[PDB]
């Protein structure tokens, strides 16, 4: 039963045109099942964050929703996995077009 | 502008013989119907004589006719449409026979 975390496959880039939708989905695995974090520019990413950012999970899947893409909403963000035998992280670095 | 691209069904991984087929499966949503496409390492793949991309309806596949060691790593589906992108990850890994 003790399983450390594991992040499936993440892209590493992804694109966005501003005003748009962007999701990025993730699988994981874990057991006990982990506590997920989303954060960029070392903050933890909160519901309805802006109004526009949303997470929604499931005990094997993570999604992040950014409503209304803005300027501001790009860098490098981190998907992290905890429980209590372990951990994994890893990058996906989000690139707004001004086109 | 309609609705954005997202996800009824995810891709799982796969694990598969050197020698076997592999497909990775998704069901994408979204008005009008979003274009998906199959990526690797950020590059966009071309249908070919081993690897191919059913597509049937919000059901997108990637096939390979039969796995190589070299098919093995993370392959992205980027579904589009004019409200947004949706992005999926998923990795195949290839086992010796």
């Amino acid at each position: 039963r003790g399983i450390p975390p594991k992040i499936e496959a993440l892209p590493s880039d992804i694109s966005i045109d501003e005003g748009k939708v962007l999701t990025v989905a993730c699988a994981f695995t874990g057991e006990p099942t982990p506590e997920v974090t989303w954060s960029c520019g070392g903050r933890k990413i909160h519901s309805q964050e802006q109004g526009r950012f949303h997470i929604e999970n499931t005990d094997d899947l993570t999604t992040l929703i950014i409503m209304d893409v803005q300027k501001q909403d790009g860098g490098l963000y981190t998907l992290s996995l905890g429980n209590e035998f372990g951990s994994d992280s890893a990058t996906v670095n989000i690139h707004i077009r001004s086109i | 502008q309609g609705s954005p691209p997202c996800f009824l069904r995810f891709p799982r991984p796969v694990r598969v013989v050197s020698g076997a087929e592999a497909e990775l499966k998704c069901v994408v949503l979204g008005e009008p119907p979003p274009v998906v496409v199959w990526e690797k390492g950020g590059q966009q793949l071309a249908a070919s004589e081993r690897l191919s991309f059913p597509a049937d309806g919000a059901e997108h596949g990637l096939l390979l006719t039969a796995a190589l060691p070299t098919d093995a790593g993370v392959y992205v589906c980027r579904a589009r449409n004019a409200a947004g992108e949706a992005y999926a990850a998923a990795a195949v890994t290839v086992l010796e026979p």
